[PDB]
């Protein structure tokens, strides 16, 4: 017969950092294998379509990377703007909304994310090039801003039809109903909730600034791609058992037949290095695609809605989420309701009044040791047990652990204070 | 034709010097040579008007085939992301 | 072959912690602090969650507890008598051994 | 082959973790996600490699 | 105008089995290719960072 | 949109009028008092 | 379509047809040419399966 019920709460904001896309590379098979060598290219032509297959695989990956970014961020029909006056019930969004004074309209948090993660083809060039993304960082920032403006000014309505404006405190009140907490909890505590939110956002900035490992997930993608290209360039140095790693020295020192044999050995080594690179890129691309699909799912369900999936949109009961862009990825700020300061109460399945068994409609029966009250489950708020708060089914002889307590009826209580005169 | 990863100056010099490996040449007027981050785009007229992306090029720039002041040609533009909608938010 | 970081005993301890939390506090522990609740009331809320009123559970609490206990016994009989039941995990082992 | 099968195992582990959070630490409204029927609750058990 | 409504219920328990992890192997590249052979190893170094 | 009269059956009461920011003044209709005042309305 | 097309490649061999290699050359040179074709076809199958 013992239940614990929260008497307070904390608004918590957490970060979830997900890769969305990876560097889009392109490789000139012939130039990589046969660096300005006619004899090598002519030998390379005898191996078949391998260069074509490698080109197609990398093209498919590059297209996939643009698809992944578009599916994660281009989820809004219109580019939404916040009102000129950034007053949202006392909730301070200045650290998530774009700062209009900068050359790139990014939020302070976005500036941090872009600064922590790190036409001259300076890096690893041997016929190996890097293609730009279809959407620029400014365009991604515009999609993120549109999503924030939509969520802040219209809640989830912009994600399932036209955007419908709602006062922000009423949006939060509905989110509270979504997690099983009545509207009066938020309205009575609106200043506390806004202050906890603003504090949590400041903590997000300090967490990302002071903990370099938080963004490791995105940095690792960059580092892995850099290693792949670095390795691929290093593979040109290897001899693979040939007389020399330099193709021009093979042609310069040896006669055509033996030179062709040594060249064929270099062709095998370089071609296998390209096949290894492409295979690793396809596996990594599949991993990135899965991450992008998860990020798009969390964009739709966490940002353009309210989710009842446990731990999907952060730890605690989900209230709302806000996207932020990052290099090659997305960071979600998940705002959740966390119960706090629980108290021990005695409980009972039902109240026995006149022999009828009374069950709560929306709540749990609790006792402070002297009186029975009905409370909401996620926030202690004692109420008088009445016939409106409860429903009746069966009698006191069926329910195990039923307790004897008075259920008050207003109508027969007021009849008692109204018709007593009998005249 | 998009020459990826290079400056339009380097490409223009390579055509005048006959240094490029492809043997075909794209007619240039100088009005149809536009420098993008993806590379040098020769044979398309860049316009200020933003449109929905059709044929992607890269770094925000897309191209399409449209009638220009009554005469059709390939144009390049910075893509539009969507219509702008300011929500009438109030207390 | 390198050993796992978490031993079979440590995995069992995490599983035990998860079972103790769910049984004694329902979903309150997943969302934050673990708040004790009588088990039949946790079930009453789960029934309400699926659209069945609380009185159905309380009126039929003995029947429900008996059906649960019988279902668990059936789980043991099913796993004991059907060697293929765990094939998904055995296949992983076989796939790695075959590869080596 | 190990990288491809590791990716398969990772996807399975991600599904198992999702089910752990939504089926064991909560009550799910997703049809057939946490078994057939209307979901009441779930209990994990350890198994070799899973 | 006809609807069917349950008058009773069954509590059902089902199993879901998921892989979580796979065997963590480790391979000594040099011993596998050129085991206990210096002469072979000196050729293995010429194939790059395999 | 489907407007209905605001009554004591449609709303719930918690707290006074000073704690909620942006509260407005409007009549909330109670069906039971109007009848019950009617039940002893003529006092005969 | 690509995998069948790979049968026409030489991969450094004199010809893509095993019967021409066997008919024109002596056994050990023919064996070298056949290994060149086997390596190419086997690599093509490994690519297809991956
Ligand atoms: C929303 O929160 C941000 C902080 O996260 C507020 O920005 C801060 O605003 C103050 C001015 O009110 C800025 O100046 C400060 O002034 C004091 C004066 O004593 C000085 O001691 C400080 O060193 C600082 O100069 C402050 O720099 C600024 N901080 C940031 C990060 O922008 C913002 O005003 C809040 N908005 C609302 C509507 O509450
Ligand atoms: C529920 O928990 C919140 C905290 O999460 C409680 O609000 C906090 O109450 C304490 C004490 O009343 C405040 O500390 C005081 O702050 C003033 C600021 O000027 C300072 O001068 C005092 O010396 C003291 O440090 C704290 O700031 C406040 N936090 C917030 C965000 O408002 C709340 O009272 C709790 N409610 C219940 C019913 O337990
Ligand atoms: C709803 O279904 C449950 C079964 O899932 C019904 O309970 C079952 O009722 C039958 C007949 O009353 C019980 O069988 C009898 O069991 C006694 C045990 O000593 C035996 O001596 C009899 O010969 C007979 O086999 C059965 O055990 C019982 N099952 C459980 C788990 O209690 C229940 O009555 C159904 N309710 C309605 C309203 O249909
Ligand atoms: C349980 O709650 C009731 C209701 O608040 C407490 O009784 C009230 O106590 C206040 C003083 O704090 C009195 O002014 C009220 O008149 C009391 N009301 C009634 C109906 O008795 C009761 O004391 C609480 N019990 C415990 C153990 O805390
Ligand atoms: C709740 O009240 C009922 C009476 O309305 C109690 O039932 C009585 O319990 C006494 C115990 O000595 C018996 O002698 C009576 O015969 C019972 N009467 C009936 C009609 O059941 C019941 O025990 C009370 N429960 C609690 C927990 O106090
Ligand atoms: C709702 O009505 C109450 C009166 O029933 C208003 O309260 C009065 O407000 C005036 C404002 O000048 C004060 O001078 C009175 O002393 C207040 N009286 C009481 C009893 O509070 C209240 O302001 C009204 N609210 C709105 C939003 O119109
Ligand atoms: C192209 O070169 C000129 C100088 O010749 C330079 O000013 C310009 O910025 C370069 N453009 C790009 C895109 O690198
Ligand atoms: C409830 O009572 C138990 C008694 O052992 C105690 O350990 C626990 O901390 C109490 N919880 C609260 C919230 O008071
Ligand atoms: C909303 O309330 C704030 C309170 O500070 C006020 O400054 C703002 O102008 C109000 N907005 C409207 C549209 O009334």
């Amino acid at each position: 017969n013992s239940i614990a019920i929260p008497t307070n709460f904390t608004i918590s904001v957490t970060t979830e950092i997900l890769p969305v896309s990876m560097t889009k590379t392109s490789v000139d098979c012939t130039m990589y294998i046969c660096g300005d060598s006619t004899e090598c290219s002519n030998l390379l032509l005898q191996y078949g379509s391998f260069c074509t297959q490698l080109k197609r695989a990398l093209t498919g990956i590059a297209v996939e990377q643009d698809k992944n970014t578009q599916e994660v961020f281009a989820q809004v029909k219109q580019i939404y703007k916040t009102p000129p006056i950034k007053y949202f019930g006392g909730f301070n969004f200045s650290q998530i909304l774009p700062d209009p004074s900068k050359p790139s309209k990014r939020s302070p948090i976005e500036d941090l994310l872009f600064n922590k993660v790190t036409l001259i083809c300076a890096q690893k060039f041997n016929g190996l090039t890097v293609l730009p993304p279809l959407l620029t960082d400014e365009m991604i920032a515009q999609y993120t801003s549109a999503l924030l403006a939509g969520t802040i000014t219209s809640g989830w309505t912009f994600g399932a039809g036209p955007a419908l404006q709602i006062p922000f405190p009423m949006q939060m009140a509905y989110r509270f109903n979504g997690i099983g907490v009545t509207q009066n909890v938020l309205y009575e505590n609106q200043k506390l909730i806004a202050n906890q939110f603003n504090s949590a956002i400041g903590k997000i900035q300090d967490s990302l600034f002071s903990t370099p490992s938080a963004l490791g997930k995105l940095q690792d993608v960059v580092n892995h791609n850099a290693q792949a290209l670095n390795t691929l360039v290093k593979q040109l140095s290897s001899k693979f058992g040939a007389i020399s790693s330099v193709l021009n020295d093979i042609l310069s020192r040896l006669d055509p037949p033996e030179a062709e044999v040594q060249i064929d050995r270099l062709i095998t080594g370089r071609l296998q290095s390209l096949q290894t690179y492409v295979t690793q890129q396809l596996i990594r691309a599949a991993e990135i695609r899965a991450s992008a699909n998860l990020a798009a799912t969390k964009m739709s369900e966490c940002v353009l809605g309210q989710s009842k999936r446990v731990d999907f949109c952060g730890k605690g009961y989900h209230l709302m989420s806000f996207p932020q862009s990052a290099p090659h990825g997305v960071v979600f700020l998940h705002v959740t309701y966390v119960p706090a300061q629980e108290k021990n109460f005695t409980t009972a399945p039902a109240i026995c009044h006149d022999g009828k068994a009374h069950f709560p409609r929306e709540g749990v029966f609790v006792s402070n040791g002297t009186h029975w009250f009905l409370t909401q489950r996620n926030f202690y708020e004692p109420q008088i047990i009445t016939t409106d708060n409860t429903f009746v089914s069966g009698n006191c002889d069926v329910v195990i652990g039923i307790v004897n307590n008075t259920v008050y009826d207003p109508l027969q209580l007021e009849l008692d204070s109204f018709k007593e005169e009998l005249d | 034709v998009l020459y990826q990863g290079v400056n339009c100056t380097e490409v223009s010099v390579a055509i005048h010097a006959d240094q490029l490996t492809p043997t075909w040449r794209v007619y240039s007027t100088g009005s149809n040579v536009f420098q993008t981050r993806a590379g040098c785009l020769i044979g398309a007229e860049y316009v200020n008007n933003s449109y929905e992306c059709d044929i992607p090029i890269g770094a925000g720039i897309c191209a399409s085939y449209q009638t220009q002041t009554k005469s059709q040609s390939i144009i390049a533009y910075t893509m539009s992301l969507g219509a702008e909608n300011s929500v009438a938010y109030s207390n």
